[PDB]
């Protein structure tokens, strides 16, 4: 599978409000049609909603999915909500393949120059899957688009970019 | 007003998230790092203090998302209780956004 | 049964300017660190001013720093696991006594 | 009045846990012989204590001073406990003379890669007039050696050193 990283990342939907790209939970969930689910405690963590998103803008839909986006030019097409389930099918061949496994000491070099998506699993006092995100690497540190969680068990980076 | 003991007003815990409060930084992007630590970890001073009794959810919700809700807060409340100290806003924000019942 | 964004351990490393390991420059990896140790104090102190301690207002924010500082290495080890904010709590109440 | 800049630097405890130079309150006050005011409240604020002391063992007595050094090699040379009034001193001709004042937009440029005092003056909730402390300017951030506060009104900078 080829993935233009500068598209994703374009496409990419960020939770931090000091992000160009910044969208309330709120106004997520207004653009694809889930205001039900607005407060809603199943839903709190948008994290794999929004890498779901962005790879759907970009032109690659995510099957199998929990959920269906219902409204505007891309109703029907699939979010993954469950961070855990979105890693999984990123690590199949025919999206990201394997990515290469890290831990917080090795990530920030392991990652190093190459922008991707990287995957937090398991971090502590959070009992979800953990974190997934999209992450530029540069010389002063690592910045994911929404939170980065370097205090997680073990890291997974998929690079699409060196640059 | 200009009686203020508390370290962080609401004006600038707003500022903090939105990666403006770190002057002594000089790399613009290290600038809005630094100061999305200082403010993600003020948030989280508060939320830990509290999560027993004004909020649910401390141990199902990512920290980043609590930042999320207290940001559209500080947006929707009147512009003149950012004079507030931040800490209240943060504790009132989160007993709306995950309430217990 | 951990719920807690900081426990006392996590919360002791950065004031010692040891939590930050996205951070390249290692002199920018303690000023990072120590900028979310601060932030974290002020957010409880901020909110317990007047309640459970005396001299908001008055004292530095950074000597609350060095106060919270001895207080987590004073106590036995095993209640670093803890929240940290209890800890930071308990430590403003000992340095800063009210009545 | 010419003081190297390594030499003061080297002499200043910090109150910053982080720092190479750290002596909390309680070992501050006792190297000097002050260890009935720790917990006193008009000593909670050590930052013209901290400075006063890397002067005297630099051989720069402050002169005059509300408060005097009662052990130790450095028994009978002076510390100004009061931020403002050492701020004041530091100002004379026969100390530093005059600094280059600066605000918290221009601090950190004014400053640059010099080294030097500076002085944080009218910091809201913090009473003595400010924090005063030892910087060393740098490409990546300017580094205070217990604090800055680049939220204060006016910041005075004397350089010592510009490297």
């Amino acid at each position: 599978m080829r993935v233009n990283f500068d598209t994703l990342y374009s496409n990419y939907p960020s939770s931090d409000p000091s992000h160009p790209n910044y969208l309330s939970q709120r106004d997520l969930f207004t653009e694809i049609g889930w205001e039900s689910f607005i407060g809603n405690p199943n839903y709190h963590n948008t994290c794999a909603i929004r890498v779901s998103i962005a790879f759907v803008k970009s032109g690659i839909n995510i099957v199998p999915s929990s959920h269906r986006i219902q409204k505007g030019p891309y109703a029907g097409k699939g979010i993954e909500v469950n961070m855990r389930r979105l890693a999984t099918l990123m690590k199949r061949t025919s999206y990201l393949g394997e990515p290469d496994p890290y831990t917080p000491a090795t990530a920030r070099n392991g990652i190093g120059a190459r922008n991707g998506v990287v995957a937090f699993n398991n971090i502590p006092g959070y009992t979800g899957g953990g974190h997934i995100d999209l992450v530029r690497g540069g010389s002063e540190a690592t910045q994911c688009a929404s939170a980065c969680y370097y205090n997680s068990e073990t890291i997974w980076f998929w690079p699409l970019q060196a640059s | 007003p200009a009686e203020r003991t508390w370290i962080f007003s609401g004006a600038e815990l707003k500022q903090a998230i939105e990666g403006k409060l770190a002057p002594d930084v000089s790399d613009p992007e290290m600038r809005r790092l630094v100061s999305v630590a200082k403010s993600s970890a003020y948030i989280a001073g508060v939320a830990d203090l509290t999560s027993g009794s004004d909020w649910c959810g401390a141990g199902a919700v990512a920290p980043h998302e609590l930042t999320d809700r207290i940001y559209t807060y500080l947006g929707d409340m009147p512009a003149e209780k950012l004079d507030e100290q931040a800490a209240t806003l943060v504790r009132e924000a989160l007993k709306v956004s995950f309430p217990c019942e």
